[PDB]
């Protein structure tokens, strides 16, 4: 899509406001918990046994963290997502078989996250634009998915 | 399926949510129409459909208060809401994949207003909840 | 995507087949049935009023066969499916409002008239690149949604 | 949310598919590997995943006879299907968007066994049931 001056610049000044090493895990813990079959998809990780053994599992941020690097090239490059996540929905198509249903479940909860944090100063219009940008990530990430 | 400790969350967290619900409901219908903007041909008979609007008021407490009566009909809920399920069924026949939307805006709002206390396993529990009611309100659809 | 010369014909192959002035019809009637709430989207096609009533409508039964040209491009252009449909894309969102799930439930209710169809001929494997074709249309069809 | 209606036509539908059950069985997975391929990983400790296997014939009359013990339990399914949502959701561990996948393979087999009989008030009572039988799977999740 068109992406206006306007938009771009509301984006980039939301995720300006983001600390990776902070939301990052946030994020992907809470998907961990509150949809709980996405487990299976994370083998290695350690003790997920209990919200609280998810919460501080280490291997969980350091995904969080890898997670929302790929999210930062979105923003620095939001002409050319499909073109940069082509390998990344190829690894998740036919290397790990990732449900698509669950990017979809991954955007909804970093949202969360990112309004737990901004409280009021994250706005319908902004929410508005971030929710234009999140499907356009979420359709990058489907896109080898045949 | 609401467990007996999903119902307990539940309960505790509505107990703190009460006193600021018309708010809470308000807020979640203004992001609705805002940030989704298929949802808005439903309400075409409203003068206002901005965030903050007066009929965008009046009608986010009046779900708000619907949901808040679900909270006491946990047990039976697609009994409980029968007749909440014709309306949107045949009255205004809306797609039932709206229901997630809305559902989405309030844990949006919720979040907002309480970070410290929408906790995960406060978010597992009023998600399950949510779910619960938009299941018993697209039951007389087909 | 890519298509291989043998998908490319299974596809025309499969799609010969097909009548329709058939076909359309069937389909279309059946999504109004199974999944009643599509119903609201289609304003002006009368008495919807019954399985009878909708079955027996010719204004259903013509837009069935609207759909299927739509299709039929699709066949014949393989390769620009997404361009294609751009335009179709920008009605179903932003004039008409069409929740985009709603292009999946259609594109199942289709493969059940044709298996029904065609029987024993309609192999796992034929079935198997008749799905890729779906989800890429699909995909074109929610391609505009932002 | 089955009506007494839909309780019916499944039970005599389901007299009549009753017999070719094991056909419609092992067909209808052998689809569903071989056309929705991310669900073979489940499947991996089998020699053979391709249509008309002995591992794919066995393992479809075992899902029909489950389908048709359902059947009588129609009243109380989340009840009824207990053991089994334990058994994906823990042991197995199957993602939940797959049980849509397997109910659509499976209405794709009737069609093209009984062509006349899967009409479109067949269809709406047997997909209402396969939505039902997917929901009690699903219910011990979380
Ligand atoms: C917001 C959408 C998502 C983005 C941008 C994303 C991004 C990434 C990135 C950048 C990698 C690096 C792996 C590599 O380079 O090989 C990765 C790996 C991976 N992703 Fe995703 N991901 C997303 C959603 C999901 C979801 C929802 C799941 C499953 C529930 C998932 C499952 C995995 C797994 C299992 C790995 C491999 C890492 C490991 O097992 O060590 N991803 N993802
Ligand atoms: C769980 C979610 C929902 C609940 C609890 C709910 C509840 C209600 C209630 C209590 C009313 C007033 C009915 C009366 O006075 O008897 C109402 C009306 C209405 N609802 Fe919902 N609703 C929900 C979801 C939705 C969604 C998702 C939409 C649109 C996509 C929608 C569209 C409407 C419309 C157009 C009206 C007419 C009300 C008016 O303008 O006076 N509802 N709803
Ligand atoms: C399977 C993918 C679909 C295709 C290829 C398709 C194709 C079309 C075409 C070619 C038109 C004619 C419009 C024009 O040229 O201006 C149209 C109109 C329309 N479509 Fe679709 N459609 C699809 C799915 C759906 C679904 C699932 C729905 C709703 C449940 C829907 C609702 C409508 C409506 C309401 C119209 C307006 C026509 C009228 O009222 O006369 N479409 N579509
Ligand atoms: C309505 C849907 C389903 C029903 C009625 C069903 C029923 C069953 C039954 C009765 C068993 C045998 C368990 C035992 O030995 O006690 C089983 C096992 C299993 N199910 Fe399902 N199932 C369904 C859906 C699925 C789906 C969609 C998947 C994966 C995509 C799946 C994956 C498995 C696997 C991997 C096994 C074990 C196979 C083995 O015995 O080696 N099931 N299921």
């Amino acid at each position: 899509v068109e992406w206006t001056d306007a938009e771009k610049s509301t984006i980039s000044a939301v995720w300006g406001k983001v600390n990776i090493d902070e939301i990052g895990p946030l994020a992907l813990a809470r998907v961990l918990i509150v949809y709980p079959w996405t487990q299976r998809y994370f083998g290695s990780f350690g003790n997920v046994s209990t919200p609280a053994a998810i919460m501080g599992n280490p291997k969980v941020a350091a995904h969080g963290k890898v997670v929302c690097g790929a999210l930062d090239k979105a923003v620095k490059n939001m002409g050319n997502i499909l073109a940069t996540y082509k390998s990344l929905s190829e690894t998740h198509a036919n290397k790990l078989f990732v449900d698509p249903d669950n990017f979809r479940v991954l955007a909804d909860v970093l949202t969360i996250v990112i309004a737990a944090k901004f409280g009021a100063s994250f706005t319908p219009e902004i929410q508005a634009t971030w929710q234009k940008f999140m499907k356009v990530v979420v359709a990058a990430m489907g896109s080898r998915y045949f | 399926s609401l467990t007996a400790k999903d119902k307990s969350v539940v309960k505790a967290f509505w107990g703190k949510i009460s006193g600021k619900a018309d708010v809470v409901g308000a807020e979640a219908l203004g992001r609705m129409l805002t940030a989704y903007p298929q949802t808005k041909t439903y309400f075409s008979h409203w003068a206002d459909l901005s965030p903050g609007s007066g009929p965008v008021k009046k009608h986010g407490g009046i779900i708000m208060g619907a949901i808040g009566k679900a909270v006491g009909l946990m047990d039976d809920l697609v009994g409980g809401m029968s007749a909440l399920s014709d309306l949107h069924a045949f009255k205004l026949r809306v797609d039932p994949g709206n229901f997630k939307i809305l559902s989405h805006n309030i844990l949006v709002t919720l979040a907002i207003h309480f970070p410290s206390d929408f906790t995960p396993e406060v978010h597992i529990a009023v998600d399950k909840f949510l779910a619960a009611v938009s299941a018993a309100l697209a039951d007389k659809y087909r």
